């Protein structure tokens, strides 16, 4: 909670481990 | 309206879907631009 798109071509790839698993 | 078009809006050129949108343009207004700095939005110069 403490911790805070146009795409012309830049992209934002999501991670392999959710933060499920890293919990 | 609703498709990937050309468009010719005064003089500017662009290619994209057309829709409706949700903005109220000031009457002066004519261009919208993005957080980004692009053209999202457009007035068109025959129905306001
Ligand atoms: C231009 O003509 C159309 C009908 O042909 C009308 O709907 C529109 O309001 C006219 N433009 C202006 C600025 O009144």
């Amino acid at each position: 909670n403490k911790v805070t798109q146009k795409f012309k071509g830049l992209t934002v790839l999501p991670p392999l481990l959710t933060d499920e698993m890293i919990a | 309206k609703n498709k990937c078009v050309n468009f010719n809006f005064n003089g500017l050129k662009g290619t994209g879907v057309l829709t409706e949108s949700n903005k109220k343009f000031l009457p002066f207004q004519q261009f919208g631009r993005d957080i980004a700095d692009t053209t999202d939005a457009v007035r068109d110069p025959q129905t306001l």
